[PDB]
């Protein structure tokens, strides 16, 4: 697919866990490319709360926005969530692998039409479902995940709610009183970290 | 009567929303469940727990959980993280129902 | 399935045989169908097989002319090409919709049987034993009788075709830009043969016979489809009527 | 009949006798 | 029913394919071995017998007194001006009779629409020739009338002799009263990708343009459904 | 009866020609595997089946024929040799 | 009644029919003349080795249609290559020869 | 169209209860037509489509 | 130049207003480019809210996602805002123009990195900035659009109360509140849809 001819001439660097890909702010000149791995999409406020946007694995380009029109900046900040691999293209030597190889531009320009969309529908994620809602589906995703519990009962989880607060957006105390909420109702259940969530499978 | 009324009560403008059919079949199976768990590449260590825990195929571990797996004094975390590891390329995971099983045996 | 050696456990002689895509493995795959003895070819042609419930070979009603024989029990091997050459050779000269014309003369040896012509001729009836020619407006009018040119044939008169039988009625039809004075039964198959090629029947009690110099003039200038599907509409309305 | 065909690898082969 | 006595499925009606004003699609998927004859056979006897509609009737063209007889002025004769008159879109808001009268001198195919204009009965086909003239001298002048009626009734059986209710005058023709020409139905076993038992009911109704083809069919079918009070209730 | 068959002995003055023209090139597209059929997808058989469509068949390439050109030794001396084709398992 | 494989013989090296298996239909040279008259090819030639001489002919074609490829051309009969040797005793030498 | 009761409404008017196994029960107002396309409609719709218990 | 001979092999066909040029649930079959005018592409949900992604202007594309990828369907809706003359242009005839010459598909690509910009950087702010905050830099982002119309006391922009909560996320009800309660500061103005801000320029 796109491995094929594309990962001859690149530089391999790597990025240790929590680092700085990208800095909103700076000029595009350099394109990056996720070989092995995983990393997270975020921003940040006059505060220091972050918000996560979406996650990217691995076969996904990171910073291709500063590619078609020369003199732009960063839009969003990239920081790796795990020990992962990125190469790193220069814009200038990207456009003449381009003219030897259109079906490389096909692959990338491809990628964007999926992102353009996930980051629109992100927004109304902020508007019409509330805490409940937004929270409730991230319990269900997480059980998705390799590194979920499963459970007799339903699936267990270990995140804490300082992180899931930077997931649907709201403070680390309002999700801890609607998770013992639910309780009430004969719903899940918790124990400090341990979501076990009931109707799964 | 009564059932050839029921069999025109949609000319009657009745309020009644209810689908037709919505069926979808294309029988198939994951004969690729029923390979042994010497298909994941593992050590000698775990290639001699898990068979002594009643374990010859990946369906038999599948089942289970990695919750009440911790409490036999014969295993771990690492022992179940690295079967995790190698079942996502085979697009399994621990936690899945499971069709036609066991295969082919001494049914009675 | 993913190993042929898995699914060699699968169908072997249990209850856990299963319908699946057996049937789009089947789907171009032709068979000769082979009837002994064989004296000359048509008794090796070849068919689309299609998927039916039960354990026996039907056969089509109109080829059982070329295998002479008879549903009382017999009995018939079929055999199966493996090499696409001869998948290709199964759909170019095997066939059996190639084959109409007989080899030796040049008369269509495929005609209609027993019940395939039974709902033609029934159709096709009239009563004849007229008396001459008249005005006759009014009076007579029994049935669907042959005559000259009188009775219902210029009393009902009506420019389209599918307007007229319903409570059984007949008159004048259009057809080949002339006037004719014919029933429904008359025109109900002289009718769907210019619908490909044009023609000319001579006014004649339609019969096994009958159609025998029809095929034949039906295939000397055009290839094998504008023909072969005449063959269609004669077997459809050939156990319908033949039924009440 | 043997002289004529319809291969030539469609626009592969013309260039190989 | 709520004491589970069905255990059937019960067809709908979901999508009207309107393909004109007069001819559309009636499909029915939900069906079993046994209700596709029954339903193809409840409704095949009132499609084509029990519909009201309207056509024409009575025909009186001045200086005409019979079929058989000529007409000066015209290229086809008598027999063939009552030809096309069976095919005549026509649509009564409320009445079981109306006359319309036609009164037009000169040269040109007379059209529906020089028909005196009525408030009451709409012309769907304007466009509609039923005559030809020849010469300045050729000039028709007919009364024609449509009626309500019960079925199809050609003009060859409703006769009688050369007396009756107008003979000078009128000129008996086919009178097409219900809107549907002709109804038929087929089996035809389906093989769909999965179940084999399934089969569907096209129903295949081609109208004049006295209703709708929406309509039609349920109101067909509302009189079946009043015929059977007495058996789902009645107590 | 079958989809463009009579069609294609029609536009010929032919019949016996027609076999080799769909025989010893269909029978070499499958050990060839399926890239030397340069051709567009357009001309390509339909099978009705779990709501997609699958197979290839053929008798839909014949349009531009020729006289002379390759022998016929040929034939499968170098397809087999650019292409070995085999099968293997994980 | 339906065979598709079964056992085969040493020196003839023909389809057989077991108890637990079926037998295969001879296909008898009734309908070979029937086939000729057509004026066929592959289809003929393919009655005679594969499908029931042809022994190293047969085991090949049966891995070439499972995993959706095609069959390549039989090789030479084993009614044949015997032949070579049965008449060798007969104080006559026969031997082969190409182009 | 119109469509305001045209037709005559079937209703119950005497039954016969001949004996406890079979019945004799009929409707009056049936026009000429519908005494057939009801009799029909019907005819196939108690040879399998009841219950029962054995 | 490039774009001139996009315009050699289209076909010009006037839309009226409240028309349909995208249909969500039909074939993507068809590329469209925008002359003159302007549109507008939103959501629904199950109720009968709206959600406006992104507004398109004069000089954008309509429907440029079903390129990339063949086998796709229409996201969202497109409603026809103004009278609009709208080209057209089927993706097979557009991928071989790829082949030939894929300095075309870098011009369409290139304005798919300005909307993913104001989509990313958007999130955040609608998460910790309030009500007063959001509003407030919808008002000076709406202005910069060339659909603006120049006002001698600063800029006169035409938008809905619903709009304005759809870029903000909020309800209805909160927006038309705040809306008044800054008229009386005489700080802007509004009379139905016609908002005139103040302070701008
Ligand atoms: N929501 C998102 N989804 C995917 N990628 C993003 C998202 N937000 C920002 N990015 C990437 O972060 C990059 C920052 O620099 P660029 O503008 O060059 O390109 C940007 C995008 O490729
Ligand atoms: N946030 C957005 N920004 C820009 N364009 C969009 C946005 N959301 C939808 N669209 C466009 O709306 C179109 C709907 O149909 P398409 O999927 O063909 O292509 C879609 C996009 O081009």
């Amino acid at each position: 697919p796109t491995l094929e001819w594309f990962l001859s001439h690149c530089h391999i660097h790597k990025y240790p866990s929590k680092s700085t890909l990208i800095h909103q702010g700076e000029k595009a000149e350099t394109l990056y490319y996720i070989v092995k791995g995983s990393v997270a999409v975020l921003i940040k406020d006059e505060e220091g709360k972050e918000m996560i946007l979406s996650y990217l694995n691995q076969g996904d380009f990171i910073g291709e926005l500063g590619l078609f029109e020369e003199g732009q900046e960063r839009s969003a900040w990239v920081r790796a969530k795990t020990a992962c691999e990125v190469a790193e293209i220069s814009y200038k030597k990207f456009r003449q692998l381009i003219q030897v190889n259109p079906d490389i531009l096909m692959r990338l320009s491809a990628q964007m039409a999926r992102r353009l969309q996930v980051t629109s529908e992100k927004v109304g994620n902020l508007a019409f479902l509330d805490v409940t809602g937004r929270i409730a589906q991230t319990l269900l995703n997480l059980a998705k995940q390799p590194d979920a519990m499963t459970h007799p009962d339903g699936m267990q989880i270990k995140i804490t709610r300082q992180e899931i607060g930077q997931i649907v957006g709201c403070s680390r105390e309002t999700v801890g009183r609607i998770l013992k909420m639910l309780e009430d109702q004969n719903l899940i259940s918790a124990h400090g970290k341990t979501i076990v969530v009931y109707g799964t499978r | 009567a009564t059932i050839l009324a029921e069999q025109l009560e949609a000319f009657v403008d009745l309020r009644d929303v209810r689908q037709p059919e919505v069926k979808e079949e294309k029988p198939e199976f994951d004969p690729i469940l029923l390979r042994p768990v010497d298909d994941l590449e593992l050590t000698v260590r775990s290639a001699n727990c898990l068979k002594a825990e009643a374990i010859h195929y990946i369906g038999d571990l599948v089942q289970r959980t990695e919750v009440e797996l911790l409490k036999t004094p014969n295993l771990g975390k690492k022992s179940l993280t690295e079967i995790k590891d190698v079942l996502a390329s085979r697009g399994l995971s621990l936690g899945m129902r499971l069709e036609n099983w066991p295969p082919a045996s001494i049914a009675d | 399935a993913t190993t042929i050696k898995a699914a060699k456990k699968m169908v072997e002689r249990e209850e856990a045989v299963v319908w699946d895509i057996l049937d789009e493995v089947i789907r171009e795959h032709p068979v000769l169908l082979n009837r002994a003895p064989t004296l000359h070819r048509l008794g090796i042609q070849a068919f689309e097989p299609v998927l039916i419930e039960g354990k026996a070979i039907q056969l089509h009603p109109l080829v059982c002319a070329a295998y002479n024989a008879d549903f009382d029990g017999d009995q018939m091997a079929v055999h199966v090409p493996l090499t696409l050459e001869a998948q290709l050779e199964a759909r170019a000269l095997m066939m059996s919709t190639n084959n109409i014309l007989s080899p030796a003369n040049g008369e269509p040896i495929i005609v209609p049987s027993q019940d395939v012509v039974l709902g033609l001729y029934y159709m096709t009836r009239d009563c004849v034993n007229a008396k001459g020619e008249g005005m006759v407006l009014t009076g007579p009018k029994e049935a669907e009788r042959l005559y000259r040119s009188g009775l219902a044939s210029l009393h009902a008169r009506v420019k389209v075709r599918i307007t007229e039988y319903e409570k059984d009625a007949n008159g004048e039809l259009v057809a080949k830009t002339s006037l004719k004075d014919t029933t429904v039964g008359r025109a109900i198959l002289w009718m769907i043969v210019p619908k490909g090629l044009p023609y000319s029947i001579v006014n004649q009690a339609l019969g096994k016979k009958a159609i025998s110099k029809m095929l034949n003039t039906c295939y000397r200038i055009l290839g094998l489809k504008p023909t072969v599907i005449f063959a269609d509409q004669i077997m459809y309305t050939g156990f319908a009527y033949a039924a009440r | 009949h043997q002289d004529r065909m319809r291969r030539r690898a469609a626009g592969e082969a013309p260039a190989a006798p | 029913m709520q004491g589970s006595v069905t255990e059937f499925l019960k067809p709908r009606l979901v999508d009207i394919e309107q393909v004109s004003s007069t001819h559309a699609k009636v499909t029915l998927e939900p069906l079993e071995r046994g209700f596709g004859h029954t339903l193809g056979n409840a409704l095949r006897r009132i499609l084509l017998s029990s519909m009201p509609g309207c056509a024409v009737t009575e025909v009186e063209i001045d200086g005409v007194l019979h079929e058989y007889s000529t007409k000066e002025g015209v290229q086809e004769d008598i027999l063939e001006i009552l030809l096309n008159l069976k095919g005549l879109a026509v649509r009564v808001q409320g009445k079981d009779e109306v006359i319309l009268t036609l009164n037009k001198s000169g040269i040109g195919p007379v059209t529906a629409a020089d028909i005196t204009h009525d408030g009451d009965v709409e012309i769907v086909k304007p466009q509609h020739v039923i005559c030809h003239l020849t010469d300045e001298n050729a000039s028709i002048s007919m009364r024609i009338k449509v009626q309500r009626g019960r079925g199809y009734v050609p003009a060859s059986t409703r006769i009688h002799s050369e007396e009756d209710e107008r003979p000078i005058g009128r000129l008996l023709v086919d009178a097409c009263y219900s809107p549907v020409e002709r109804i038929a139905y087929n089996v035809e076993a389906a093989r769909v990708e999965q179940r084999t038992d399934l089969d569907k009911l096209v129903i295949e109704m081609e109208t004049n343009g006295t209703i709708d083809p929406e309509e039609a069919i349920r109101r067909a079918a509302t009189i079946l459904a009043e015929q059977l009070e007495a058996f789902v209730d009645l107590r | 009866a079958r989809v463009t068959v009579q069609d294609a002995v029609e536009k010929i003055g032919n019949r016996f020609d027609l076999v080799l023209v769909a025989a010893r090139r269909a029978r070499q597209m499958q050990v060839g595997g399926k890239d030397p059929l340069v051709p567009e997808e357009n001309d390509k058989t339909t099978v009705i089946a779990l709501r997609e469509i699958e197979e290839g068949l053929i008798n839909n390439q014949i349009l531009d024929v020729r006289e002379r050109q390759e022998q016929q030794e040929q034939e499968a001396a170098e397809l087999q040799a650019v292409t070995a084709i085999a099968e293997g398992r994980r | 009644h339906a065979r598709s494989t079964g056992s085969y013989s040493l020196v003839t090296q023909q389809p057989l029919g077991g108890k637990a298996q079926f037998g295969g239909q001879r296909f008898g040279e009734m309908e070979v003349w029937a086939l000729e008259a057509y004026g066929a090819a592959y289809t003929l030639q393919e009655m005679l080795t594969v499908k029931s001489d042809d022994v190293n002919g047969r085991t090949k074609m049966y891995k070439n249609i499972v995993d959706g490829n095609h069959q390549m051309e039989p090789g030479m009969p084993e009614s044949f290559n015997v032949l070579l040797k049965e008449i060798r005793s007969l104080g006559i030498n026969i031997e082969l020869e190409d182009e």
